[PDB]
RNA sequence: AACUGUCUCUUAUCUUUAAUCAGUGAAAUUGACCUUUCAGUGAAGAGGCUGAAAUAUAAUAAUAAGACGAGAAGACCCUAUGGAGCUUA
RNA sequence: UCUCCAGGCAUACGCGUAUAACAACUCGGAUAACCAUUGUUAGUUAAUCAGAAUAGGCAAUAAUCACACUAUAAAUCACCUAUAACUUCUCUGUUAACCCAACACCGGAAUGCCUAAAGGAAAGAUCCAAAAAGAUAAAAGGAAAAGAA
RNA sequence: AACUAAUCCUAGCCCUAGCCCUACAAAUAUAAUUAUACUAUUAUAUAAAUCAAAACAUUUAUAAAAGUAUUGGAGAAAGAAAUUCGUAAGGAGCUAUAGAACUAGUAAAGGGAAAGAUGAAAGACUAAUUAAAAGUAAGAACAAGCAAAG
């Protein structure tokens, strides 16, 4: 199975990947969760490409292709709206760029640093710059959802917040069905005769 | 509870009791005519008739004056690209008539220029 | 038949990489080392023919000795009924 | 459509998570008082195809001596067995042997495209 | 592949694994140790010298032993040393006569002994030779005890001889019971065959009984943690007032 | 013996088939063939050789009497100082 | 609506969604139309239909409308005495033009009812060839009716 | 520039080296996969023959000494020793009729297949490449004849 553009199992990778096909295989460079350095969100400088050198934002990362996508750069035109009734409109569609082809841009100084991970106080790992050390903090990507946490309001059936967050278990040598007879009262006298187990 | 143990029972042993219920069940509209007291549940397939008429009575306080049930088959004709059968899960719907003279109807769900063709409009000479 | 209608890729190869440039090297060993060790105790492959070389069922039959015991069963017994018929090509045609 | 399919996912999202919680409580109390890290008695047993299983016990109204069924039922391996243990030794070996066979064929590509 | 141990090895590697290598010093020593059978149907050359056939010279010689088998029978009875020959005969005991497939048999009985240590007449099949070899021996008692499994041949025997070997090495009573006088006087005559109680339970016990026979002697009821933390709790508390 | 279209002695109608339109679509077979007649030659023997003769191209439609038709290890019978197997007292 | 045909309906066995609606018109039907094909969704409702305690004591006489009547071919747990238990309706099957014959086969396929009120269509179109096959008819004759040897 | 077709490179395999090894629920041996009693519960003989002896009968293998002596319907063949001696990932392999039967043990014992191909990106409308097999079309035939030769 040949990773693409499009997302695994869709329709297009369905097309892309039919059951019967045995292309030849794409071979890509493994790389380790400590070696890749590149997140959505973080502004890269693509090396190679139709906007090489040009600094760009992440936002997907086909990691199995070694693909970084840069939303509005390594930019081809495609129509949209294509129809009987109307010819479509141009519009911009980027293609992967792989892991070589882009570096992580310094804050302060805005240039394609070779960079090595290291830990911090807190522990996280943080990418340090080669040359001119620095930490190049985990960029803020909104939720997928769109929710932003706190602008949240709780619709139907949702739990209010102080409500979640509310801790009622009290330590004690009592299961939740034994807790349950107490505070429901359920009493049960009978008893099962020896079993034999085997 | 489904998918699940339950304890063997000899004479004088304790009375069954399901404090959590794995049984989840669906109201679908009658797909046949059925009165309108009658109500058609799509059931898992291990649960008992008298399990709905508890379940019914203790989870939705809903009297029932009279239960029917049935086992519909799934249809293992559909094969996939490898040929091999595809059977579709079985389900047993299960007609449920109100009591205490209630009646039941489903809900209403999901209520260029022609004179100058070939040349672009863009064009102005 | 048909054949190809695009070009394989230019291929480079280096004769002077250390195998090939090194091919050989002590080769002289037992001349040059007082003939403590003969040039036969260099080779390295299968137990059952370093140093030795003999016909097929020779070396078959060499190769049962020296691993028969550490063989599969289902590999010895494939190797009985083959000996078998390499016994009886050479020494009755 | 079914409006807002996420909703179903977490909502059994939700259950799930309660059902380790509840298990979980009721684990750490069965160890204590038991030591038993199942909730029901098993113990590994021996097959008639020589493989090494973990069996349940089951609870009888009578006893397995008495159960003749019971012990009708096979726990013990056939002395032929021992001949398909040293294939199912074989073929593990074949499988690892397989898999370098695998490798390689991956990395002749690797060193085409590269 | 091929396997780095040869098939042999693979009895030798199991033994020296596992519940194995758990098992008693002194039963595994007798298990290791193996005492050839007196010989009974065929004798070793008398001379180590013979003319080699290719150089015509006087050379070493090698001993063939003649096939015996001896029946699971045997190992319910006590034979000594007897055994079935099964082969090809010549008749007349010339070569030049024709061949007859033939089972040559001892002749087997079953007779009745008497012990001193158990206080039972036991009746067992036996063969003549057996008991010329217990009037050897001073006594039946004197045979199952002195005879080696090898030469005596018998699992019952030895299964005997475990019973015999326990009763000596505890000085039970259960020896001539009411007679605590003649208890003692059976022990002294036995005295020789004394053992530690440990090494006499095992004797003669068979692999599948000896591995069933340790896994339940280490086989242990699981530990309640709530009892394991009490202990792990006390000894850190008490660890902590010192 | 009679009886009747079995026949003397055949005829007519109906049905099936037949012929035309449209749709669908095999099998045995197949060295390549620009695939004639007469006399000769030959192994009983010639569309293809020798010598005569005939001959716009391409198509289309009909029949199985004879060559005591062509043929096979089909059919039938008998033989052996032939083999081999079998039974034994 | 007309012309014409005349084994139909249940259960058993088997099959296992081939059922039905919708949507398709490519493949499958031994060609189409039309679907039995393709896709989607639905379906078969059971206290009544069907499937899923013990120990002793003690039993002569067929049936045939069972009476007469005979016969040979020889054909009938119960109930008593004790012991034991002590208030129940769930589970499962239920569709179909269906099955075994490589097939939408021509035949194979247990039982009950009944014989049309049930169940059905021989005509892809045109022509009216010959020949061939089946059926009907024969002037006069009658082997060139059913009787004898 | 034509239809039918054709094109491709990896799916993987193969041999040695190295290495032994000691790693969901639910239902089930009852009738396996049937949620609880029935009914006690269970494998394995010289390995043979085929085969060789041109049939067939005893018989027929499966470090040096040495294929020697011995053994053998002395024939097909069989075959020691004494006494010396012995430290410790690769392929002048295969690349979809090849290589494992394999993409796969998948589609009564048991038997056992067929096939795939764009590009960096399809969140660039899915790629091209080929007077390239036979088969056909573009473009039927013209007295005379192993179809050709001069």
């Amino acid at each position: 199975y040949r990773y693409g553009m499009s997302r695994p199992g869709s329709i297009a990778d369905k097309r892309k990947n039919p059951p019967w096909s045995r292309r030849r295989p794409v071979v890509v460079e493994p790389i380790s969760d400590e070696d890749w350095h590149l997140f959505c969100g973080d502004m890269v400088e693509i090396l190679e490409g139709k906007d090489a050198g040009k600094q760009g934002k992440v936002v997907q990362v086909v990691r199995q292709r070694n693909w970084v996508v840069l939303e509005g750069l390594n930019t081809h035109y495609r129509y949209i709206g294509r129809t009987k009734d109307h010819r479509g409109t141009m519009i911009a569609s980027e293609a992967p760029l792989l892991h070589h082809q882009v570096k992580l841009v310094d804050p302060v100084d805005r240039k394609p640093t070779e960079i090595q991970w290291r830990f911090t106080e807190a522990g996280e790992r943080v990418r340090v710059s080669t040359r001119s050390g620095r930490i190049i903090p985990k960029p803020e990507f909104p939720r997928a959802d769109g929710i932003v946490p706190e602008t949240w309001t709780d619709g139907p059936k949702d739990t209010s917040v102080e409500d979640a967050l509310e801790r009622t278990y009290v330590p004690r040598l009592k299961t939740l069905e034994e807790d349950v007879m107490e505070a429901m009262g359920i009493q049960e006298t009978r008893r099962f005769k020896k079993v034999y187990w085997y | 509870a489904r998918n699940v143990l339950y304890p063997l029972y000899q004479l004088g042993g304790p009375q069954l009791r399901v404090f959590r219920t794995n049984f989840f069940i669906q109201l679908v509209r009658p797909g046949t005519a059925q009165p309108e007291d009658t109500v058609q549940f799509r059931i898992p397939m291990e649960m008992t008739r008298v399990d709905l008429r508890n379940y019914l009575e203790q989870i939705y306080n809903v009297p029932v004056a009279a239960v029917r049930t049935r086992v519909q088959h799934g249809s293992n004709r559909r094969r996939d690209h490898k040929n091999v059968r595809i059977k579709k899960p079985d389900y047993k719907v299960a007609y449920v008539q109100l009591a205490h003279g209630q009646t039941f109807t489903f809900p209403d769900l999901f209520p260029s220029d022609l004179r100058c063709p070939g040349i672009p409009s863009w064009f102005g000479l | 038949a048909f054949v190809r209608l695009t070009l394989p890729p230019p291929k480079v190869v280096d004769r002077w990489n250390e195998k090939r440039a090194l091919f050989g090297v002590y080769d002289n060993i037992g001349i040059l080392g007082n003939f403590e060790k003969h040039p036969k105790e260099l080779i390295k492959g299968p137990v059952w023919l370093r140093g030795w070389r003999g016909n097929e069922l020779q070396r078959c039959v060499r190769k049962k000795k020296f691993v028969g015991n550490r063989m599969f069963i289902e590999d010895l017994h494939n190797l009985n009924k083959r000996i078998s018929y390499l016994y009886k090509h050479f020494n009755r045609h | 459509p079914m409006p807002s399919p996420e909703r179903l996912e977490k909502v059994v999202d939700s259950m799930d998570n309660v059902d380790k919680v509840v298990q979980e409580r009721e684990d750490a109390l069965r160890l204590l008082q038991t030591g038993q890290e199942k909730p029901r008695p098993g113990a590994w047993r021996r097959d008639i195809f020589g493989r090494i299983v973990w069996h349940k016990f089951k609870q009888w109204p009578i006893p397995w001596y008495l159960n003749k069924r019971y012990n009708r039922r096979r726990f013990f391996a056939m002395p032929y067995v021992d001949r398909f243990i040293r294939l199912r030794i074989e073929k593990h070996a074949r499988i690892e042997a397989r898999k370098r066979s695998l490798q390689k064929k991956k990395e002749k590509i690797l060193h085409a495209k590269f | 592949p091929l396997h780095r141990y040869p098939v042999h090895l693979w009895q030798k590697l199991r033994l020296r694994q596992g519940i194995c290598a758990r098992l008693p010093a002194h039963f595994l020593r007798s298990l290791e140790e193996e005492r050839t059978p007196t010989p009974v149907h065929y004798k070793p050359h008398g001379t180590k010298f013979k003319i080699n056939p290719k150089n015509g010279q006087r050379e070493r010689v090698e001993d063939v032993p003649i096939p015996v088998h001896y029946p699971p029978e045997s190992q319910q009875g006590l034979w000594g040393g007897e055994g079935l020959i099964l082969g090809y005969r010549y008749a007349n005991n010339d070569k030049l006569s024709k061949r007859v497939k033939k089972v040559w048999k001892p002749q087997l009985f079953t007779r009745e002994l008497y012990s001193e240590i158990l206080d039972k007449k036991f009746t067992v099949t036996v063969t003549m030779r057996t008991l010329d070899l217990i009037d050897e021996a001073y006594g039946f008692d004197f045979y199952i005890l002195k005879t080696p499994k090898e030469d005596l041949g018998s699992k019952f025997g030895m299964d005997l001889k475990r019973g015999m070997l326990l009763r000596l090495a505890r000085q039970d009573p259960h020896l001539h019971p009411e007679n605590p006088e003649r208890r003692a006087a059976i022990y002294d005559k036995y005295r020789s065959f004394v053992i530690p109680e440990a090494e006499a339970e095992w004797v003669g016990l068979t692999l599948e009984e000896a591995l069933e026979k340790q896994r339940l002697l280490e086989e242990k009821d699981p530990v309640p943690l709530f009892k394991v933390y009490v202990e792990e709790l006390v000894q850190r508390l008490q660890e902590q007032v010192l």
